[PDB]
């Protein structure tokens, strides 16, 4: 729907994934932190190309499409919440209920036949671990757990994070994150020295193709993803050579991190342990539009009580966020941006020349192609089209 | 009243539509599909158009404003941008006179 | 010409209007005030996508297309008017008469066979009521009155106003203008409090469809337009309610305004009386290109002598212009802008969900579709294309 | 390839030239001066839409495509030259030899099967006369002399110049430079007064069409070009008249310049003598992308020894660069920019109205169409496309 | 007043012949079936020679921009051409094509 | 050593491809094109794709990753984005047994 069909016909292994420029419909996605959305203070965001309004009413989150049914303006140009349970479009005062989107009043015409006979699109919203998830999909949502990596929802796991808008397509973000060899770009990160990490420059793979990954499609909660097992039969590279001469070394610190790396639908990476041996990193790359994504970074650490939580929160603000979320992952941001031009015309999906560590990326591409719950199209954005 | 006299069945050709205006209520549309008769609300559910000014193609009425369409038997949308089903009204022929219900089904 | 044919096939009631993205050719349009164009100082503007030059010579206005026949540069990059009656292209010195556009000299080659054989496009220009009108069309023009609202050209009617460039398509400005329910956006206008207006929030319509408007296609001077009669059988809304509770009231001032509202081809609204019981508002939405229009506002007040006119001007400056042309109509500007995205891809013309008061808008769309004098196309802009 | 086929069908005289929006492949182009690139300091540029890297190793220039084979990033985002003879991609450490582009190492996987089996595109580079030329082409280059005007490469000829980026398509630059009648735009140049040039306003052609130009299809060095002979039988126009009245005079100075003017593939103008009787100007219009070119300006003067060269250098900096390269050619820059709109939709190539002095331009378009060595396409930029 | 062009047999149907005139602008002579027509050679839209164009029935297509004229009436038949061509009287007399040195009206 | 015995001719249906693994060396692909056999390197020259997981169309193998392709007789690219020729291995069928050369060309 989204890409030149001549290109889709070439990429037989993963055409759905190449077509999913706007992301995958019918999944849960995080879009902000709980503390960023206050009672009666509606917030605008764009997710999978759709303009949405979120509001908190009696503490509960509600999500409406930020587009009046009448003449297609954003309600948010001038929000008019006149009662606690409704929003009134500023234009002709069509009035909608937060709770089901039903057009329940029209101030400019109380006798109008449209009253009670139209419904503004609503989306399910759920807060978990201080994060706001929207189900950008149709009908009854599945459990959140389906679209979260293992352990993110564990009872004791305290989650802190950061979110920002990055100018690349979401798929470039996913591939960069799950790419075993991209670790090269991190060799001079302030975290490697200042947190005493062991960090190789890359990996010489071993064994066969099937052993490079573990495809998970039998998890009881229905989650779908891929573990990167390059390090199980591979020799890590600590001495980088040109013409047999050593020109760069890896890092020989004591702390072992990133024993398991997995990517999960709809596009969330889990690195464990990271950035410290007692912590985990979970990061989402959430499609906003064809050119941009939320980089939704979270760090998880088991905390057993409120004293530990506060201690973690203080370590996060003073150490982990500046040293790891920024000091390590800032290089990922500009890496992602550097691939935009090659893939922007969709030709990079044909012309890329892969090597052996990209087996992990290929496994993800095929997983995502087979198990996604639907392809978002520009028609979902503008209004679905069908001729009898 | 419960049954509203429309016209004689012979006063409608196959593939035509008649509007039925009602005091105190919204208009209906009656459709002749072959020898059978169906009725819906006359106002398109996508807007303010009159479906009786549309085009009937078999049992599908096409709205004249935006090209949305409905199945006249079921009232269900058949073409975008229509999404809200029409009210369906029972039609009966008694002594070759067409009658349409004054209240919709369900 | 201008829009995907699949969309035009869907909008059976008003396809020519939907196709008329660049506006209607073969009408008069106001583009500036007489006092903005001085003897022998050519001015540039863009009208219906076309770059034009206007000059005053011996007090009379002349209009040439601002595009040299030779290599298609704008003459206005470096204006060389070397004689009273001519303009010389700055590039190779092709020289054109203001009066008929004839290529009368070429300074770089006075023996050229092109001299006397080519003609640059000219358009008729007429000044009336201190306003400069250009007939953006072919052949001898109709009378200006055909394309003006009733009373605008009245001998005693004194016209003052304001012009500026607005970032929306012209049709969004027209529809917003003529839309009876859009009065809602004006409910907190300073004009309402500070000039003591009666102003409802909207209208509950009454009567049949035909009674909601009066279509004028039988005016003696050839004017074609629609009167909005919603308030003839309608109950005006002064108490807006949600769930039966009053949430908003209209304005209960003394001064009655906007008794008659009419829209005229090519796109000029007349509001009578407004913004005071003894005045009228006439405003044009003039197509510049697909994305922009002139919002050309005028206020009329009958005046008998220079005493009345001067007093009108002082009041215009101190009250009507700031309080009405700006304080009221500024909200119309961003309302227009807010519709851009829905209609930008032409899908808004299909997906809009109309209600009862939109019957006025529909009447205008049909009138405009049936009685416009031609659809401007990109080929008009670039150069007409045909094989006979 | 590059233009609507309905337009190429109309321009039967010169369809390949009209199609050559991105320039001609398989020619040499100057891109910078030798002094602008120092030992071991790689420099980025874009030429015929291709991002390139140039490095100086042991005095010699090498040119690699600035696009990693693997994921299509620009190497120049973060240059890593880890050995004298190599460059290492910053992303996954693919390493390439400057000399032949071979992928000789991958630091992140030294056992990769890709090593020694892939080649980054290289282009030949040659320095001549202080200028850096790149052969933007495939296979063994022809001699540089093929693509330079006569005398530019003479042993004694001292070349100084200036380079900048201009916002027009390269062809608009070429045509402006070679256009006999464009001299009108220079009528007020400081050079004309301050170097006492004779400069007509234009020329009234004499003789037949065929005598207006001399096409060179040479097969000793293989150069291809056209001389402008309008002044051989033409009458110089020193007074410009409108309606028989004199409105402008040419410049009646003593110094006669621009005896011969010729344009050569791939798009380099020679004006001899200029801007003084003892000197020549050679200027290239080098395609960067569809909208941009290098205006690569050079002044040449035969010099026998070091103190002649030194003196020439001082006169260039104090006089010829500011009075001629800027004071004269600055008007050429904005003239070229004024033609962009008309040719931007490619319709100017059909709608232009040519006159007699445009025979030179026509001879160039035909020469260029017949003798270019290939049309650069967007597929050369992204990667050549072919289906069995 | 009359210029001798060629034998009628010298020109095939659907062909064009340039007529150079000393001291004057060139003409084009067109054979449409067995009839002959003459116009100015120079395209009114620019400086093209129409004799280098393509004849399709009674319509000459200009080689520069694809403008076209009806060769009998000299009226433009395709864009971008807008200015009519000068038409010149042709007579065949005794197997010989002749063109009027002057344009008609 | 040189010739390697791959399989019974009959073990391959027409239009199919078989991967031949080789200790200490890159896998080969054996193609059955009607009743004829051909052999190349298995690894696409453009990437890491297995040509044995692609699509045979006559004597042209289409890579499953990017739709590049090769003539399996000559090893030359038939479709972009492949530009580097495949190593080709000589094949002989003797007594319904498929043998592939030890080394290229
Ligand atoms: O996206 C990511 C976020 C955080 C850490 C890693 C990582 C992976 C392997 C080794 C070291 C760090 C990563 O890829
Ligand atoms: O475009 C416009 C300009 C000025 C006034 C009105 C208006 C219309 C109805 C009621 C009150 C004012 C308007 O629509
Ligand atoms: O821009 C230019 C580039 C090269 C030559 C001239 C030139 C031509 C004729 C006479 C004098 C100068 C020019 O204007
Ligand atoms: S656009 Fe929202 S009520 Fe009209
Ligand atoms: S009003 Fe019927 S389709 Fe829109
Ligand atoms: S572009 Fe105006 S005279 Fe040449
Ligand atoms: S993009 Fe250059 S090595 Fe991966
Ligand atoms: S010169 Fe003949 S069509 Fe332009
Ligand atoms: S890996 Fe075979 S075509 Fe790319
Ligand atoms: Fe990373
Ligand atoms: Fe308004
Ligand atoms: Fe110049």
């Amino acid at each position: 729907a989204n890409v030149d069909e001549a290109i889709l016909k070439r990429v037989k292994g993963w055409a759905p994934y190449v077509d999913a420029k706007l992301g995958f419909r019918n999944h849960w996605y995080p879009v902000m932190f709980s503390k960023e959305i206050n009672e009666g203070e509606p917030k605008t965001l764009k997710l999978l190309g759709e303009n949405l309004l979120v509001n908190r009413i009696d503490g509960k989150l509600y999500c409406l499409k930020d587009r009046c049914l009448h003449r297609g303006v954003q309600l948010s140009v001038k929000v008019e919440c006149k009662t606690k349970s409704t929003i009134t479009c500023w234009y002709h005062a069509w009035t909608y209920r937060w709770e089901d989107g039903v057009l329940c009043d029209i101030l400019t015409n109380p006798t109008s036949a449209q009253i009670g006979r139209q419904k503004l699109k609503t989306y399910p919203v759920q807060e978990a671990k201080g994060c706001v998830f929207i189900y950008l999909g149709d009908g009854d949502p599945p459990p959140l757990a389906r679209d979260t990596p293992p352990n993110f929802l564990d009872d004791d796991m305290e989650i802190l994070g950061k979110n920002q808008i990055i100018k690349s397509n979401w798929r470039l973000a996913v591939e960069n994150g799950f790419d075993p060899s991209h670790i090269y770009i991190h060799k001079d990160s302030i975290l490697v020295k200042d947190n005493d990490l062991a960090l190789p420059l890359g990996f010489a793979p071993g064994g066969d193709r099937k052993q490079q990954t573990r495809v998970v499609d039998d998890d009881v909660v229905g989650r779908k993803g891929v573990y990167d097992l390059i390090g199980e039969h591979g020799v890590p590279v600590f001495e980088g050579t040109i013409g047999g001469e050593v020109v760069r070394e890896g890092a020989y610190g004591e702390k072992i991190v990133a024993n398991d790396i997995s990517i999960w639908l709809p596009g969330v990476l889990k690195v464990n342990p990271f950035p410290n041996p007692d912590m985990m990193q979970f990061e989402w790359y959430v499609p906003i539009d064809e050119n941009t994504h939320y980089y939704f970074q979270t760090l998880g650490k088991p905390c057993a009580n409120d004293e530990e939580r506060k201690k973690y929160e203080q370590e996060f603000e003073s150490k982990w966020k500046p040293m790891a979320l920024e000091g390590f992952n800032n290089d990922d941001i500009w890496a992602r941006e550097a691939m935009v031009d090659f893939y922007a015309d969709d030709k990079g999906w044909v012309n890329e020349i892969l090597f052996e560590s990209d087996e992990a990326i290929v496994a993800w591409r095929k997983l995502a192609s087979e198990h996604n719950q639907g392809i978002q199209t520009q028609a979902h954005v503008s209004g679905l089209e069908h001729h009898h | 009243q419960i049954w509203l006299k429309v016209c004689a069945a012979s006063d409608m050709q196959p593939g035509t539509i008649r509007r039925v205006n009602r005091v105190g209520a919204a208009p209906l549309a009656v459709y002749r599909v072959g020898d059978q008769f169906y009725a819906t609300e006359d106002t398109c559910t996508h807007g303010i158009a009159s479906l009786s000014e549309g085009t009937l193609d078999g049992d599908v009425i096409e709205c004249p404003f935006h090209g949305g369409a409905f199945n006249v038997c079921t009232g269900m949308p058949a073409s975008s941008p229509c999404t809200v089903p029409l009210g369906v009204f029972e039609v009966e022929v008694k002594e070759g006179e067409v009658y349409v219900a004054g209240e919709k089904k369900l």
